[PDB]
């Protein structure tokens, strides 16, 4: 959230971690296409510290902000010869968080008093 | 287990947020915010000055909080104003106290 | 939640005045507003029965007072006439009634040859002999299940329960009485005749503290039991004396180098001093010698109701200055600006227990074996606190330092000095070597000839960075540091 | 809250000149996003700026009144919003200098 | 509210309940400086019906009711030697004394905030 008080820009992170091999390869696909490899950037793969073979990769991709905002998708397809049928798709929405419900309730009473 | 995140006295807005542990596991506990706001009701525009117009619109903006006109006298806070007080001919402006209670001289 | 502090608990028979304090914190606002004690009713808040301000209920007209006593900090309500009817949920508070600044009481009132005493003290019972038979065939007698269940043997041996602490004459002593111990015993000597023993748990001695304080208890017990060790409990939910301190030599992790116990007296009365007083500290503190050291049954035990303010006018003290060694550090103490100084003693910690706290340095200027010298007390900071240092950054020193004063409020500030072996920050020993980074540098680098009385500022080398800094004395203990002016930064040692 | 009221033709250029409290952490210029309500930066202290205003515009600072300008080299016609200044992390509530086109 | 409703004049009065000493002293200032003393007229203190040691006045204040209608800040101002700064004041108006509607607003925003 603190950055995008900024306004300026939404930066998304796909985050890939156990591939052994370590030939992983991610993608970004948004609005049903790929993008271009400019706007995301993929590190090289790192040993796991906290196991073995395991390893990890981010990808962050980054974006307008108020596209952010706006309600796009931004999946992310991390492709390496290990993945049941070899792909990953993952999405995020600016509402991929679980429901959030509100719980208004207001007082119009003039006895019922606070609590310090 | 409450994190008091806020409690502005110039408002009467205090944020707290709680981990709420409804089931007996992870993932499953409730991250909270109580957001609690007393409505003065018939306290004045400016609070400062005792005749200015009445206040209906109360603007909470829970940023501005988080981190200018308030809203509810602060108890511990001594509020005073300045009225004249003519008696004789010699009108003299004298130090009233809006909030008695926290404006003895110590 | 409020810091208004009060009895949890008070009780009394019908027809005998109770007195109810409630202490809230001292400032001028809660000093001059109103004062309620008032009755929860069961549906509708509260309905104010006696008030600071002159007011008092329907009933409670002239029953009943309410002294404000603000330089103690307290209010106290007195109660006469008690009856049955006046117990419930009372609260005491300050402000207005609907508003939450207040404490809960809650109030019970119980309907009106005895021997009353406390949980592990001597108790004796007396039971009416015939002169006319020289000595008829009695025991001890007990009043469970409507005949006394054998609790002493006629030939004298001790009954599994009443082990080891009777003795029966017509006289029966017995000591180290625990809670179930007491009942109205039904001796006949067949004469029967009535008796009553009753044991009551001492009440808490309420002590409302501040944070990051200090507190005091004395556990002045009985002297009798003097000798047994003692210990200081914190009473939890369940009975389990989370033990604190212990004379005999047990420590509790979460309280190191900061709790001090004072020796015991010529009777059997200790002081235990805590320091540096958190959240978590609020609790029932539970005296007692009986030598394990574990609070168990039998045993002479004292009360502590510590409630902490968590609305304190003491200010933030750094509670660690760590630093590196050979080089300085800088410690300054709050003190209360009312009360100026007397004595500021600065002291070490022996243990979490024992902790005899060493007087490093006093306002007089003595100073100690090993900080001969590279130690000094400055005043300054003048504006109630001041600025211990300590230069020459030695390894030991590690540990816990406090900043006494003899005033009045005795806080006893504590702070831990962490150090770390490094860089030192300014050069070497004399003879004159100095130096401080130039980053550290932004301030005034100056001497002092070190004096345990004052510390007196002397010529050296007066300009910018000299390779940092230097010492001359071109024609003894001295000192090469940092002057913010108003506070200080670190120290040199040079000879 | 002042709002400057600037006109100028398709090429006609405009300059806004908003404070600079010299805290150099974050100043920036913030068109209105009427779409949604809110505010959104176009050129900040960190060279990020807008594709829609993509090199259109650019940021001067000056210490000897604290000037912070806004020069925009072209205009499409599109009408500017509510160019309001502002300091620090929050861009929304940290508007001063208002400015409308 | 009958008073009002009559639409001659209105009566707005000051009740000091609860001193000690007997003196007191009471000024009126209609929205902003004093009204001048023809206007209110305040007792005397004169010991509280059931508090042994403490007393009361009352001052009356006479304006038009479309004075008090068009809504005035009226100010009740008390001079005691027992207050904080000696004075107090209360003030009392059209819309805050006894009002039949509660008019409000509340527009909380930004209910999540990076806090
Ligand atoms: C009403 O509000 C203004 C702010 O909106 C403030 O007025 C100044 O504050 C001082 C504080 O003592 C007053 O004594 C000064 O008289 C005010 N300046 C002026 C104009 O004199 C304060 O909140 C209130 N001041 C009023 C209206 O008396
Ligand atoms: C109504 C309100 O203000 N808060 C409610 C509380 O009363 C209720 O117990 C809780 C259920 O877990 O949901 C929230
Ligand atoms: C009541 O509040 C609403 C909303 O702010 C406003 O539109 C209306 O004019 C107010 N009415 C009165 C009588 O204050």
């Amino acid at each position: 959230r603190e950055q995008l008080n900024l306004r300026e820009s939404a930066t998304i992170t796909c985050l890939v971690t156990g591939f052994s091999p370590a030939d992983v390869f991610v993608q970004w696909m948004q609005r049903g296409q790929p993008l271009s490899p400019e706007k995301y950037v993929t590190s090289a793969p790192m040993p796991e510290p906290q196991a073995p073979g395991r390893y990890f990769a981010h990808s962050i991709l980054t974006v307008s902000e108020e596209e952010w905002n706006t309600g796009e998708t931004y999946t992310c397809v991390v492709a390496h010869e290990a993945l049941p049928n070899r792909v990953t798709e993952r999405t995020v929405d600016k509402s991929t968080g679980k429901p959030t419900l509100y719980n208004v309730s207001l007082v119009m009473s003039d006895t019922a008093g606070t609590c310090y | 287990e409450r994190i008091v995140l806020v409690d502005n006295k110039c408002k009467c807005a205090r944020i707290t947020s709680r981990i709420i542990r409804s089931s007996e596991d992870p993932n499953e506990d409730i991250v909270e915010r109580n957001i609690r706001i007393i409505v003065p009701l018939n306290n004045r525009e400016n609070i400062s000055d005792p005749t200015s117009p009445l206040r209906t619109r109360f603007v909470y903006h829970l940023s501005d909080l988080c981190k200018e006109t308030c809203y509810t006298y602060d108890r511990n806070k001594c509020y005073t104003a300045v009225v004249p007080l003519v008696y004789g001919g010699e009108t003299k402006m004298v130090e009233t106290a809006l909030t008695p209670d926290a404006c003895y001289p110590d | 939640k409020s810091p208004i502090f009060g009895p949890e608990e008070v009780n009394s028979v019908e027809g005998n005045s109770v007195s109810i304090t409630c202490y809230y914190p001292p400032t001028s606002v809660n000093r001059h507003t109103r004062k309620y004690w008032c009755r929860q009713g069961a549906r509708g808040g509260c309905i104010t029965l006696i008030s600071s301000e002159g007011y008092v209920s329907s009933k409670y007209a002239g029953r009943a007072n309410l002294t404000n006593f603000p330089e103690n900090g307290t209010f106290v309500v007195n109660i006469a006439q008690l009856s049955q009817d006046d117990s419930g949920r009372y609260k005491c508070g300050l402000g207005i009634n609907s508003r939450g600044l207040s404490f809960d009481v809650s109030l019970e009132v119980s309907q009106g040859k005895v021997y009353t005493v406390d949980l592990g003290r001597t108790v004796t019972i007396n039971c009416p002999f015939k002169t006319e038979n020289a000595q008829k065939r009695k025991s001890l007698y007990k009043q469970i299940g409507l005949y006394p269940v054998l609790v002493i043997d006629s030939s004298g041996y001790v009954n599994p329960n009443y082990t080891g602490r009777i003795r029966l004459d017509f006289s029966v002593v017995i000591n180290q009485l625990r809670l179930s111990d007491a009942g109205q015993y039904l001796c006949q000597a067949s004469n029967k005749k009535n008796a009553d023993l009753q044991v009551l748990k001492p009440e808490p001695e309420l002590v409302y503290e501040d944070l990051r304080g200090s507190v005091t208890f004395h556990c002045a017990l009985g002297p009798e039991v003097a000798n047994v060790a003692k210990f200081l409990c914190r009473q939890s939910s369940g009975e389990n004396c989370d033990v604190v301190v212990n004379t005999l030599g047990k420590r509790a992790p979460a309280f190191e180098g900061r709790i001090l116990l004072n020796p015991q007296d010529k009777d059997g009365s200790f002081s235990v001093v805590i320091t540096g007083l958190r959240k978590e500290d609020a609790g029932r503190y539970l005296c007692g010698a009986h030598s394990d050291g574990q609070l168990q049954e039998g045993s002479p035990i004292q009360a502590w109701q510590l409630f902490v303010n968590e609305e304190s006018t003491i200010p933030r003290s750094p509670t660690v200055v760590k630093g590196v060694a050979g080089g300085s550090v800088a410690v300054l103490c709050p003190y209360n600006r009312k009360e100026s100084k007397s004595i500021k003693y600065w002291c070490l910690w022996e243990g979490a227990q024992n902790g005899r706290c060493p007087l490093l340095v006093d306002s007089e200027g003595w100073v100690k074996a090993q900080y001969e010298g590279r130690l000094s007390l400055l005043e300054e900071p003048g504006n109630g606190t001041f600025t211990v240092i300590l230069n020459q950054l030695t390894s030991r020193d590690a540990g816990f330092y406090w900043c006494l004063t003899n005033g009045d409020t005795l806080w006893r500030t504590t702070v831990e000095i962490k150090i770390i072996e490094g860089e030192p920050n300014l050069k070497v020993p004399g003879n004159v070597p100095c130096h401080f980074p130039c980053k550290f540098s932004s301030y005034e680098k100056y001497w002092c000839k070190w004096n345990n009385t004052g510390c007196q500022a002397l010529p050296s080398q007066d300009e910018g960075p000299s390779k940092s800094r230097l010492v001359s004395l071109t024609l003894g203990w001295y000192w090469c540091g940092v002057k913010q002016g108003h506070f200080y930064g670190e120290t040199a040692a040079v000879y | 809250l002042p709002e400057v009221k600037v006109e100028g033709e398709l090429g006609g250029s405009v300059t806004i000149k908003c404070p600079l409290p010299e805290m150099h952490v974050r100043i920036y210029l913030c068109r209105e996003m009427a779409g949604s309500g809110t505010c959104g930066t176009v050129v900040s202290t960190t060279n990020f700026i807008k594709a829609e205003y993509k090199g259109r515009v650019t940021l001067k600072q000056y210490p000897r009144k604290n000037l912070f300008l806004v020069e925009v080299t072209q205009l499409t016609e599109s009408d500017s919003g509510v160019y309001a200044c502002g300091a620090g992390m929050n861009t929304d509530r940290g508007k001063t200098q208002k400015v409308t086109l």
